[PDB]
């Protein structure tokens, strides 16, 4: 089986507010639904329990509700902490299903990342290879965008990211972009530059630095 | 006005030995979505006040267990009915629910007990039922087994050992 489809699958809210979280499903059930909250880095936790059971550890700023086939957990008085994966759930006379999940990210006034450059360690030169990391800090929203320049020529190949989970404490994101080339690579190219683009920015900003 | 549906619709049945009971007072009820619906293996009627709907899952051959007067495992040391009993036992095969492969663990019943049930009676401790001389204190094996036990329905089971889920309207 019985297919549980949560919704919306993103939602982004401010701190105080309320939001409402809703669970179709294939078939109907009763005191066999239940929610759960997955926090990053975390094991997940049970909300409500029965459909509309308070639960244990939990506050009542938390309530569920539902008939049938449709349920809705609900959230009051947002808190930052709050931010998370919340689950479906239903059981058994054959089947247990979940569902895809729902993201519940805090919106906040934007802040622009405090972006640093390091360049590539002696250790890893002796190795063989370069890597140049480029980090954005405690920005908000999320999507920013990054970019290499070399010797001023736009590369592409070969930098990955690797943005942090919202944070908690100041609802922020941090993030790593980081080009690795080979060491041979690495010395037919002067100038090393990461420029980015984020909405927090009124113009676009670089750190670059001189093999 | 009164709910039923709340009962019968439920997603899963108790186990015997825990038989659920929902409370029905303020209203008169329709019916006909029971009593006109067939797929029942039974709809026996016997002899208002307040209504219970009393809603759990048993075998097949245990069913005839189900009525005033009966013996055997249930009536004793599951759920008796009293004699007095005015009401209706309606039951229905669920096998395409509560039957899995391996033996759906969620359907249990008392084996064992020192006496049998009063009518209406729940009995839902797991103490262990010493069946020897010596005290036990906790353990259980040489004699002195542990009370409650799995229906372990399967798909394969004939009839007589399948799932059917018992609602028992009492007035
Ligand atoms: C069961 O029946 C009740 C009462 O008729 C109805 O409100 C409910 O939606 C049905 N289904 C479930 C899963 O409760």
């Amino acid at each position: 089986d019985i297919q549980m489809t949560q919704s919306p699958s993103s939602l982004s809210a401010s701190v105080g507010d309320t939001v409402t979280i809703t669970c179709r499903a294939g078939q109907t059930i009763n005191t066999f639904l239940n929610w759960y909250q997955q926090k990053p880095g975390k094991a997940p936790k049970l909300l409500i329990y029965a459909a509309s059971t308070l639960q244990s550890g939990v506050p009542s700023r938390f309530s569920g509700s539902g008939s049938g086939t449709d349920f809705t957990l609900t959230i009051n008085s947002l808190q930052p902490e709050d931010f998370a994966t919340y689950y479906c759930q239903q059981s058994y006379s054959n089947l247990y299903t979940f569902s895809q999940g729902t993201k519940v990210e805090i919106k906040r006034t934007v802040a622009a990342p405090s972006v640093f450059i390091f360049p590539p360690s002696d250790e890893q030169l002796k190795s063989g290879t370069a890597s140049v990391v480029c980090l954005l800090n405690n920005f908000y929203p999320r999507e920013a965008k990054v970019q290499w320049k070399v010797d001023n020529a736009l590369q592409s190949g070969n930098s990955q990211e690797s943005v942090t989970e919202q944070d908690s404490k100041d609802s922020t994101y941090s993030l790593s972009s980081t080009l690795t080339l080979s060491k041979a690579d690495y010395e037919k190219h002067k100038v090393y530059a990461c420029e980015v683009t984020h909405q927090g920015l009124s113009s676009p900003v670089t750190k670059s630095f001189n093999r | 006005l009164c709910p039923f549906g709340e009962v019968f619709n439920a997603t899963r049945f108790a186990s015997v030995y825990a038989w659920n009971r929902k409370r029905i007072s303020n209203c008169v009820a329709d019916y006909s979505v029971l009593y006109n619906s067939a797929s029942f293996s039974t709809f026996k009627c016997y002899g208002f006040t307040n209504v219970y709907a009393d809603s759990f899952v048993i075998r097949g051959d245990e069913v005839r267990q189900i009525a005033p007067g009966q013996t055997g495992k249930i009536a004793d040391y599951n759920y008796k009915l009293p004699d007095d009993f005015t009401g209706c036992v309606i039951a229905w095969n669920s096998n395409n629910l509560d039957s899995k492969v391996g033996g759906n663990y969620n359907y249990l019943y008392r084996l064992f007990r020192k006496s049998n049930l009063k009518p209406f009676e729940r009995d839902i401790s797991t103490e262990i039922y010493q069946a020897g001389s010596t005290p036990c204190n906790g353990v259980e094996g040489f004699n002195c087994y542990f009370p409650l036990q799995s229906y372990g329905f399967q798909p394969t089971n004939g009839v007589g050992y399948q799932p059917y889920r018992v609602v028992v309207l009492s007035f």
